């Protein structure tokens, strides 16, 4: 999803709804399946690592493949 | 047989984390090129500064990482030493240990504590005949003297109810106080009966205890008097004679079944005015010459008023590793870890410290062996006296050296210990009041070379120095029970101050004599690799004022500058990603063997940066002036938050110049500030907050 | 509004969060229950309530402003 | 007055039960033997004749009062070699 976004934005204008649905439904598909998927590791939450580890995942990632 | 064994890494796990160090340095060096080929990036004055901080912390990482090579883990058993040593017919052949206990003041630290301390050292699991047990106050109280004699009584019924149906803890305040279902495992038939009469006893002497304490809160005119009718000898707290006693001894109280108890020791020292007496460290010297008189043995276990025996099988593990012929011939003492309870779930302050346990101490235990922390140790009795490890190449001398006391010269001379010519008791309590005098220790050695070594305020960590330096060695245990439990700080002022106090003491012993820069070089006996160890322990502090200047920066070039760096040339792009993957690579590696949470670690690295930020810079400056209030301590802090936020902020108003892309840098700089106020941020605001955050 | 109110706190010993509860409070109460009770006076000066009721009126205001 | 020695009796009587699960814990070399003198009659998991008893029925043990209380049965199944049990249907 994230890279379909970092394509969509950078060029296409007026375009961004079947853009919007697409996102909606992999939103509605990824909630269903984190929680309970997720919270079986760890005591209550990892989100202290681990939102800065996505973040610089997708930073990397996202610079790597411009260059 | 062998009674222990000890085996590595099973080496799984162990190829991967040295390949990942070994080629992080070869990057870190490649990344100093660009950083030194680029001599401009608008202002010379920031460069000079980032580019002499950044070097810093790559010394500081080399001096931290290397000693966490070759770990190592060791296991025992009990059950073979009691077969070996212990075969019924003939008497026992074990070899016996002391303990001692300090305590100060009892309006400052409550009674009933130090009283739940001693019952725990007599209900050890140990031969009688054995176990000894030593307590020492430097302020004499009638209270502390009262508060023995009551729970000598209480002795009585305590001990053989434990020992029959083999409880634990047998501490009975953190006993009874216990939500876990006392009927587990039990099977004897009459248990609970037993259970309820004890509960009903305990309850009756802590109500005695309290009645005690609270009527000595006033003092009469005239002078506290002895119940026979004479005056307490110690009116005065600075001028006291000695006084030695023994109570619950081998001639004296029995127990209710018939049997013996261990012997307890009461021992006061002597003050007069117009000395210097040191705290801590003429007591325990104080204690070990007493001792020696009174009952010798061949080792010796140090305790605080505080902690408490957990496991009533310690000892017995301590000892089946000092008694082995093959592995105990060169072992100075045994270290054990430290434990808190009463913690809550959320360890704000990090009070536990798993990481430094954990992790540096097993991997320092494969040199040499652990350091010594000051609490849960068995020393060697002819460690202390300063002789050397064995299996290495005058009247006059000997009174120079030790004193001039002539039974305690030839008590050193015993090969295991005890009575030499079985004298009356009479002459040995003359003898161990006289080798207590003030002026005992005028010429003799003691201090500077024998015993524990005065000066700094940390002594722990100097007087192990010196012993490691002549090639001993020492060991690590790990029972899966913690052994030894105690209390931690629960307020910040505590903790800060706390921090502080370690820092100080390193500070002091840089700029003393005993340095390990150019100390103990001549005779060598020290491995290369463990010098190194004692050098970061030493040089540590000053790691704090770069790091500061490193938290300005990000504030300075945000409001003016702008720019630290020039803008990749295709090249540093490589660079930087092999430089940020690396550190992640590295930490997941140590996690999967280490066994630490990811959680911990966290906290570990936030906890350092504010507590070097506050404390740690007074030791080098206070400090190097020397050679603070909970509101001044969180002066320096405070300053940081307010510019980084400000700053931030600010930096965005002033990008609406410009168009709605900014050119990259707002990122750049907002998760170099985030990380400022990240780490930092959760403890000040947590510290203080208002409630709830919301 | 803001200084004053710090200063409030800082002599009278209540906390912030307390201070906020009151205020929002005080809102709702208004809207229901001294709207009614205003009318019923005044029915029996000129002559001389169920649970399920007495939300209608800030129901009403909830919906109209959500859609709105 | 009766509740308090209710639990006085019901936890003496908890702690039996850990004490024979404390016993039986380790197996004799032999086998098992009841306390009349006589082996258990089924010494293999795998083979045992079946068997059958009966306690405090109407005819037997009594309530300390004097009335009578629900009879009970035990029953176990026999097994040989060579053939399949239903785990249980059977
Ligand atoms: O002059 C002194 C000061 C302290 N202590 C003891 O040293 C131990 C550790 O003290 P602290 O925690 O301050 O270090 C405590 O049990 C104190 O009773 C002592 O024996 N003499
Ligand atoms: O400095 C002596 C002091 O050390 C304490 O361990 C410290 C360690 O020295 C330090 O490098 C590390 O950062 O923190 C730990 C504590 O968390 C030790 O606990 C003391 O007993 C000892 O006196």
């Amino acid at each position: 999803v994230v890279a379909g976004f970092s394509d969509a934005l950078n060029k296409g204008y007026e375009a961004w709804g079947p853009l919007f649905g697409k996102v909606f439904f992999a939103f509605w598909v990824i909630l269903h399946l984190y929680p309970f998927l997720k919270g079986l590791m760890g005591r209550q939450n990892r989100t202290p690592t681990i939102v800065v580890l996505w973040s610089v995942l997708l930073t990397s990632v996202f610079s790597l493949v411009w260059v | 047989e062998p009674l222990s064994i000890v085996y590595p890494i099973p080496r799984n796990k162990l190829t991967p984390y040295r390949a990942v160090i070994i080629m992080r340095l070869i990057i870190l060096g490649l990344f100093f090129h660009y950083r030194i080929t680029n001599p401009v990036d608008s202002a010379f004055g920031l460069w000079l500064t980032s580019v002499i901080c950044e070097i810093w912390f790559a010394f500081s990482w080399v001096l931290d990482q290397f000693p966490k090579w070759k770990p190592v883990n060791r296991e025992t058993f009990i059950e073979r030493l009691s077969a070996r040593y212990e075969r019924e017919g003939e008497p026992s052949q074990l070899a016996a240990v002391d303990f001692f206990v300090s305590t100060v003041d009892p309006l400052k630290e409550p009674p009933l504590i130090t009283a739940n301390t001693v019952l725990s050292i007599l209900a050890v699991d140990y031969p009688v005949d054995k176990v000894s047990c030593y307590v020492s106050d430097d302020g004499a109280a009638m209270l502390t003297f009262e508060s023995l004699v009551e729970t000598a009584e209480f002795a009585r019924k305590w001990v053989p109810f434990c020992k029959k149906f083999s409880i634990e803890p047998r501490a009975p305040e953190f006993y009874f106080s216990q939500k876990i279902d006392y009927l587990k495992d039990k099977v004897q038939p009459s248990f609970v009966k037993e259970r309820r009469a004890m509960k009903r006893d305990y309850e009756e002497y802590k109500v005695r205890v309290n009645a005690l304490v609270a009527k000595a809160q006033k003092t009469p005119d005239e002078g506290w008097t002895m119940q026979d009718g004479t005056p307490w000898p110690g009116n005065n707290t600075r001028d006291h004679p000695g006084m030695i006693q023994v109570f619950l001894g081998n001639t004296g109280a029995r127990d209710i079944e018939g049997n013996e108890l261990p012997r307890l020791v009461y021992v006061s020292r002597e003050k007069r005015p117009g000395y210097q007496h040191h705290k801590k460290a003429g007591a325990e010297n104080a204690l070990v010459r007493v001792s020696a008189v009174l009952t010798n043995a061949p080792y010796i276990l140090n305790l605080d008023c505080d902690h408490y025996v957990n496991n009533s099988k310690a000892v017995r593990e301590a000892m089946c590793i000092l008694m082995d012929p093959q592995v105990g011939r060169d072992v100075c003492y045994v270290q054990f870890p430290q434990r808190f309870d009463g913690i809550d779930r959320s360890d704000r302050y990090a009070n536990r410290n798993i990481v430094f346990f954990d992790v540096n101490m097993k991997g320092l235990d494969g040199i040499q062996g652990p350091m010594y922390v000051g609490t849960g140790c068995v020393f060697n009795r002819q460690a202390l006296y300063g002789y050397g490890p064995p299996s290495m190449p005058s009247q006059l001398s000997f009174e120079k050296t030790f004193g001039l006391s002539p039974v305690f010269i030839e008590s050193t001379l015993m090969e295991n210990g005890g009575v030499p010519e079985s004298a009356n008791s009479s002459t040995l309590i003359k003898e161990a009041i006289h080798v207590i005098g003030c002026g005992f220790e005028e010429k003799t050695e003691w201090g500077k070379e024998i015993g524990w070594i005065y000066g700094s305020v940390t002594e722990d960590i100097l007087s192990g120095f010196k012993m490691h330096c002549r090639g001993w060695r020492s060991i690590y245990c790990m029972p899966v029970r913690p052994a030894f439990k105690g209390s931690a700080p629960i307020n910040l002022s505590d903790r800060l101050h706390q921090v502080l106090r370690w820092a100080l003491g390193s500070v002091e012993i840089f700029f003393s004599r005993h340095c390990p820069f150019w100390y103990g070089y001549g005779g060598g006996r020290l491995k290369w690799l463990q010098r190194l160890a004692y050098i970061n322990t030493i040089v540590y502090p000053f790691t704090s004022l770069p790091l500061i200047a490193y938290c300005t920066i990000p504030a300075v070039c945000l409001l003016t500058g702008k720019f630290i760096i020039p803008t990749l040339s295709n090249l540093a792009s490589m660079l930087f990603l092999g430089l940020f993957i690396s550190i992640i690579v590295t930490a997941v590696l140590e996690l999967r063997w280490s066994g630490v949470s990811i959680e911990d670690l966290w906290r570990n690295e936030q906890f350092w940066v504010i507590g070097g930020v506050s404390a740690h810079l007074f030791a080098v400056f206070q400090g190097f002036l020397k050679m603070v209030k909970w509101t001044t301590l969180l002066i320096p802090p405070t300053t940081l938050l307010i510019i980084n936020i400000v700053g931030v902020v600010a930096g965005f108003s002033d990008a609406l110049n410009k168009g709605y892309e900014a050119w990259g840098p707002l990122f750049g700089k907002v998760f170099f500030a985030f990380w400022v106020i990240l780490h930092l941020y959760p403890f000040l605001k947590g510290l203080m907050g208002r409630q709830n955050r919301t | 509004i803001i200084v004053t109110a710090v200063l409030e706190l800082r002599w009278s010993g209540v906390s912030i969060e307390d201070l906020w509860r009151n205020e929002q409070f005080w809102v709702i109460g208004g809207v229901s229950a001294h709207l009614f009770a205003v009318f019923q006076g005044f029915l029996k000066m000129l002559a001389g309530v169920k649970w399920t009721t007495l939300l209608i009126p800030p129901t009403t205001l909830l919906i109209i402003n959500i859609v709105g």
